């Protein structure tokens, strides 16, 4: 389990504002929000902008 | 043929464009393909041709010239512009060539 | 080895019917974890004005534990196993499924079935999902995505049951009750309307050996074995448009009415989408995008992101694109987008349509990268194909489309036609309908 | 057939080759690589994140054009995954295709150019990248965290900073590239191809020189706390403390800790029971919120602890009651069950994991670059159980006693100070 991941055609992006930058509201939309391990990026010429 | 290299030298003079203290590639008329080469040129190079350029148009108004000991001589002229406009021209042609197939 | 072969050497997809009519199938791999589910035909589709979200309403209790063990004792038996339970519900379609090690598969079906046939629906716990699924509207209500898809559904499909959203309406939230969730399971959730669905290293003789044991009662009637066949939903050129000036961006989504699952033409539709594609800020690609579309939306800064979709349903469905773009640039998006509509019916190219096939392709075998995903196709499948669709079957229709196809296909569906639209934000610079309706001809 | 093997060559530069083969009608192949923003300095900030977002720039063999419209021609895909302390450049598409997409994979990881124009052109991108990432709350407090953990390294930001955007250079790019993109360093991982053509390719291509130019200089903790006062209802906070280093033996003891706490809910919408964190927060407030175990392991070192999310008001009952939860276990409060619950909980987690293409080259990858081999799936899971109820107790003991860095965000009127806990 030496993976960064394992313990730590598809995709939809999204658009903020700059300049200046750029809802959760009962304990289901916010839970597995905790940071799980460390924090992946990723960059695809092909498809939306991924983060863990 | 090292011939029609004496002839280069001979147009070169013929044109004139050193008498302003102009480059070669100064004088270019500025298409698409010249646009984006001078996009690509170092902040240096562009500047010096931004200052050629103003100084001729001022010499032109003026209805004068260069003097002799000024002029850009014809195994002097750099040809700064040549190298980007030679591979803005290569993409083109790469993307043209591509989009038919 | 071959692209051609890998596709045959895939596994079947073992299939065999119980008594009371349930389904059951699987895909068996070498795998050792797993996944599954039961796949329901039910949604919002088949709910009423009075017991609109119920299918949703009840998705939030079947987790809170059924009869034969109550909330806490289901959840610590899942959890404690290291199984994953999840679900959803749809319009048409619903599903709950488990992600395990395939040696528990069988203790799984039971719990699968204790769901699905015994929630608890305590009463206590209802009173409570009332205010978390009434949060939940409140949270959804600010993802302009959804919202503007529901208004799509809602003035596509106006007056009819597809009309409605999946979570259903404030008044029915506050008004439900027990004996209407319990109705609905007791009208929906039955056998017939059923698949047990199973993907990873395990034995279809096991698995169905299973299904016989926990999925009990048989049918006497012949009413109780009958698929009820849905009212059809009439389908409404027309548009919908909610303006919010303080909104940061504005939403737009235009679209046609599709055929329905059965039908081969969704074939060639997808190939289109496949030209016409998708694009957000993100892409690395930039200008040279392969996506005309994509190409001018990145050279004259059109959108935040667009896509193409063809939402498939029994009977009817939508085929159209959804972009986000800024208050002042939306006009010319929906220029450039209606543009690569009439080019699909006018000049598609076999350049075109060779790549956009390699996408699809890479695409459908993408679907199925994991068992959880494997096993969503097979209950979709069946449910909406009445059998399973293998990827050897799926390429050879894909690789029959040409261009001259993708053209008539799209002219049949898209030429001249009066589209749906929903508009949400600062959408002033859009405008008339007749404007977006001119825009439905002439290369 | 199927029951194939996964070959593992390691050609005389010490460029690694691990290949496998389960005949799916599409392959995948990246190429790992030691690199990331902790071989950065002052001086060169955010050029890896950059670097990242410069795939498609032209190569020495391949044009900005060609790279993207040749990779679409055929239904395929490219990426670049990173973390902290390494890259992985891959790309996707069907058997058929392999050939023709990995021309561009080789020309983009060996042999970029990073023309100043290009370069000029796409810097404003880093502005916009890092905009969408930051929308998650959640990003934004795990760079602060590193910050205020440590001092190096580690402790450099995953996204360029404001100040350095625009300001990045083709040489940092260059220079970054040479010292860090050499053989020894990297790995060239790929599902679905025979392990002979892997093999062929590699040998007759791949440059950059042997070695490991660049190292980094060793991590060293500093447990700071950094807090983050923007007005957001909601207050996210994460507080840890030094932890297990990569393929560390006191590894596998907190990652059952963290399974023993609470790492993550397994019901759709329900309340974690075997989540001795969650259920101990939930004791503690009454509003919404989420609580779970926090854990990272890098080469040199490791970070632990917990994350929070929660009303503005209740911020304090919740990180207050979060702690006595990692208390509590550092004395006995771990049963013989918890530790056995936990331990196939996390065989499970691990073994899912593995069924996405992307999931599993990303294990044969992680490792055949971080070790040189690959280890069995029943190593793993022995290894695993191999962890006693005490191993547990005592990585949860040195929690309660290391040094803690912390790092919150929103409204923090009511948070309190790493000192008040």
């Amino acid at each position: 389990m030496l993976s960064v991941a394992a313990r730590s055609x598809x995709x939809x992006x999204x658009x903020x504002x700059x300049x200046x930058x750029x809802p959760l509201l009962c304990r289901e939309s916010m839970s597995g929000r905790s940071a799980r391990r460390d924090l992946v990026a990723g960059i695809s010429l092909n498809a939306p902008a991924s983060v863990r | 043929g090292r011939l029609m290299d004496r002839i280069r030298k001979w147009y070169y003079n013929a044109a004139g464009f050193n008498k302003y203290g102009l480059m070669r590639d100064d004088t270019l008329y500025e298409d698409d393909d010249v646009k984006e080469a001078l996009k690509r040129l170092p902040e240096d190079l562009y500047n010096e041709r931004m200052f050629r350029i103003k100084r001729a148009l001022d010499l032109s108004l003026k209805h004068r010239i260069l003097p002799k000991e000024q002029w850009v001589k014809y195994e002097e002229d750099k040809p700064y512009l040549e190298p980007y406009l030679k591979e803005v021209i290569r993409e083109r042609l790469e993307r043209e060539a591509w989009n038919k197939k | 080895a071959t692209y051609a072969q890998t596709l045959q050497n895939i596994p079947e997809t073992n299939v065999t019917t119980l008594d009371n009519g349930l389904r059951v199938a699987s895909e068996e791999s070498s795998q050792p974890t797993c996944t599954v589910g039961v796949w329901i035909g039910a949604g919002s589709r088949y709910e009423n004005e009075k017991n609109n979200g119920a299918g949703y309403f009840v998705e939030h209790l079947a987790f809170k534990g059924t009869k034969k063990r109550p909330c806490a004792a289901f959840e610590k038996e899942v959890e404690s196993m290291g199984a994953h339970f999840n679900g959803y519900t749809s319009r048409e379609q619903t599903a709950f499924y488990i992600k395990a090690l395939s040696k528990d598969m069988p203790k799984v079906v039971e719990l699968l079935a204790d769901v699905v046939q015994n929630c608890a629906l305590e009463e206590s716990q209802i009173e409570k999902e009332r205010g978390v699924i009434l949060q939940e509207l409140k949270e959804m209500d600010n993802d302009m995505t959804n919202v503007t898809f529901d208004y799509l559904h809602a003035t596509a499909f106006q007056g009819t049951a597809l009309a409605r959203t999946v979570e259903g309406t404030t008044e029915n939230i506050k008004h439900l009750t027990r004996a209407d969730l319990a109705s609905y399971i007791d009208t929906h959730f039955k056998a017939p309307r059923m698949v047990l669905a199973a993907a990873g290293g395990i034995s279809h003789k096991e698995l169905v050996d299973a299904a016989r044991q926990h999925f009990s009662g048989v049918s006497f009637t012949y009413k109780e074995d009958a698929v009820p066949i849905l009212p059809r939903c009439r389908f409404t050129g027309s548009e919908i448009r909610a303006r919010d000036d303080a909104l940061p961006v504005a939403h737009v989504a235009l679209a046609v009415e599709g055929p329905g699952w059965a039908d081969p033409d969704n074939v060639v539709l997808h190939v289109a989408n496949a030209i016409i594609g998708r694009y957000d800020r993100t892409f690395g690609g930039g200008k040279h995008l392969s996506s005309r579309l994509a190409a001018l939306a990145v050279e004259h800064k059109l959108c935040h992101s667009f896509q193409t979709f063809n939402t498939s349903y029994s009977d009817t469905g939508l085929f159209g694109f959804h972009f986000v773009a800024d208050p002042l640039s939306i006009d010319d998006m929906m220029f450039c987008a209606q543009g690569e509509w009439m080019r699909l019916c006018t000049s598609t190219t076999e350049s075109e349509v060779k790549r956009a096939k390699n996408h699809l392709r890479s695409a459908m075998v993408a679907q199925l990268d994991g068992t959880t995903p494997v096993c969503e196709t097979i209950g979709s499948h069946l449910l909406n194909y009445g059998r399973r669709i293998s990827l050897e079957e799926w390429d050879s229709r894909i690789s029959a489309v040409d261009a001259r196809m993708v053209r008539d296909v799209c002219s049949k569906y898209i030429y001249d036609k009066c589209p749906a639209l929903a508009a949400v934000g600062p959408i002033e610079q859009l405008l008339d309908y007749n404007r977006i309706r001119s825009g439905m001809y002439w290369i | 057939p199927g029951a194939e093997d996964l070959e593992i060559t390691k050609l005389p530069n010490g460029l690694i080759i691990a290949s496998l083969e389960n005949f799916s009608p599409a392959s995948r192949i990246g190429v790992f690589i030691k690199a990331g923003s902790r071989y950065e300095t002052t001086a060169n900030l955010g050029t890896a994140h950059l670097l990242r977002l410069a795939s498609p720039l032209t190569t020495k063999g391949a044009s900005s054009f060609r790279i993207t419209r040749g990779i679409e021609a055929v239904g395929g895909s490219l990426s670049v995954y990173s973390t902290r302390e390494k890259m992985t450049y891959c790309v996707e598409c069907l058997r058929d295709h392999v050939d023709t997409v990995m021309e561009y994979l080789l020309n983009v990881t060996t042999a970029p150019e990073f023309r100043p124009w290009e370069v000029t052109d796409l810097q404003p991108q880093l502005k916009v990248d890092k905009a969408v990432a930051f929308q998650s709350p959640q990003v934004g407090v795990l760079e602060n965290l590193h910050a205020a953990a440590y001092k190096t390294a580690l402790a450099n930001p995953l996204y360029c900073p404001d100040y350095r955007i625009g300001k990045i250079t083709s040489e940092q790019l260059h220079h970054f590239v040479q010292n860090n993109f050499t053989s020894a360093r990297m790995a060239l991982v790929g599902i679905g191809v025979k392990h002979s053509d892997l093999k062929q390719v590699a040998e007759q291509f791949l440059n950059i020189r042997s070695g490991a130019g660049t190292s980094s200089a060793k991590a060293t903790y500093w447990g700071g706390e950094i807090r983050e006062q923007n007005g957001h209802s909601l207050v996210h906070a994460a507080v840890v403390t030094e932890g297990a280093a990569v393929g560390s033996a006191e590894a596998n003891a907190f990652s059952v800790l963290q399974h023993v706490l609470g790492a993550g809910p397994l019901i759709k919408r329900g309340s974690s029971v075997t989540s001795k964190l969650y259920q101990g927060v939930a004791k503690a407030t009454t509003q919404p919120f989420d609580a779970s175990a926090f854990n990272v392991n890098y080469s040199d070192s490791g970070l632990f602890g917990f994350y929070t999310i929660s009303q503005a008001a209740h911020a304090g009952e919740v990180i207050r009651a979060a702690m006595n939860q990692l208390k509590a276990a550092a004395q006995g409060g771990v049963t013989e069950e918890d530790v056995t619950k936990a331990k196939n909980q996390l065989k499970a987690t691990y073994l899912m994991s593995v069924e996405t293409a992307q999931g599993l080259l990303n294990e044969i990858g992680s490792e055949a670059l971080l070790s040189g081999t690959h280890t069995a799936p029943s190593v793993v899971a022995q290894k695993i159980d191999s962890v006693t109820s005490a191993d547990v107790v005592n990585a949860a003991k040195k929690f309660v006693s290391g040094k803690k860095s912390m790092a919150a965000s929103g409204d923090l009127g009511s948070t309190p100070f790493l000192d008040e806990l």
